[PDB]
């Protein structure tokens, strides 16, 4: 019966939702990792990143010059325009 | 580069205590300077 956001201004995974940065680099903010026994005991086993705000690099959920337009009319969308 | 790429060529770390005896000074053994201008509206650090 066995990736907390910690202090980072963004949450891992969710970063794939079109968040933009000026730069970011990774090394092994505090992004602790924890294993838990039945939500009953917790042990850390840590990710670090540095970033600069701005634009130029964007997290995308899934993967050279063109751009598509995935559009869906007349229904309640979650847009990202 | 071109305000388009950033590279953290290094890091400077500082540790500081609050308190006094360290201050910035615009230029580098006794007696205070006191350049004061009257009447003119003037930025001050009195």
């Amino acid at each position: 019966r066995w990736i907390n956001t910690g202090n980072c201004p963004f949450s891992f995974g969710k970063v794939n939702n079109f968040v933009k940065f000026g730069s970011v680099c990774f090394s092994l903010c505090a992004m602790p990792i924890v294993a838990n026994w039945a939500y009953s005991k917790y042990y850390t086993i840590t990710l670090y990143v540095s970033w600069s705000d701005g634009d130029g690099i964007t997290g995308v959920p899934q993967p050279g010059v063109s751009s598509f337009m995935n559009v869906t009319l007349d229904k309640c969308t979650k847009y990202n325009i | 580069w071109a305000y388009s790429k950033y590279y953290t060529i290094g890091t400077l770390y500082v540790s500081w205590s609050d308190g006094d005896g360290i201050t910035g000074v615009p230029q580098p053994g006794v007696s205070s300077f006191m350049n004061v201008t009257l009447d003119k509206c003037t930025k001050y650090n009195i």
